[PDB]
């Protein structure tokens, strides 16, 4: 399992911004679980 | 079989040759590699399943 | 009796019975609902 992502302050906060970016590898986890399913939490 | 030990061997040195010559195992082999060359070898995790 | 079986490193903590015919088995034993974890002559 792995993240990819990025942080910022924005000016437009309820719908998607345009201009370009990327997400950076944050996150690896080698650990072999076979994810099906996800939820947010608060 | 089910509940196999997907050990992740991790952040650690060992010697695979005397692995590849000890008498414990009734069969050892290796596919990606020939058994010979596991010293010189490097991961980022061994899987000890 | 301690050793018994259930893919390519396929692993949960869980099971389920094969079915051996039409049958829903229900986990249940019979012909043509085999049990999976058979126990071994060890
Ligand atoms: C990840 O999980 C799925 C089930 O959620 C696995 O599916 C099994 O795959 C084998 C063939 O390889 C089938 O014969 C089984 O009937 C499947 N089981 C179920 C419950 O559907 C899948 O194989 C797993 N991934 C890996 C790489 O093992």
């Amino acid at each position: 399992f792995k993240i990819y992502s990025k942080h910022t302050p924005i000016n437009l906060v309820r719908d998607l911004p345009q201009g370009f970016s990327a997400l950076e590898p944050l996150v690896d986890l080698p650990i072999g679980i076979n994810i099906t399913r996800f939820q947010t939490l608060l | 079989v089910y509940a196999w030990n997907r050990k992740r061997i991790s952040n650690c040195v060992a010697d695979y040759s005397v692995l590849y010559n000890s008498a414990s195992f009734s069969t050892f082999k290796c596919y990606g590699v020939s058994p010979t060359k596991l010293n010189d070898l490097c991961f980022t995790n061994v899987y000890a399943d | 009796y301690n050793y018994r079986y259930r893919k390519p490193f396929e692993r949960d903590i869980s099971t389920e019975i094969y079915q051996a015919g039409s049958k829903p088995c229900n986990g249940v034993e019979g012909f043509n609902c085999y049990f999976p974890l058979q126990s071994y002559g060890f």
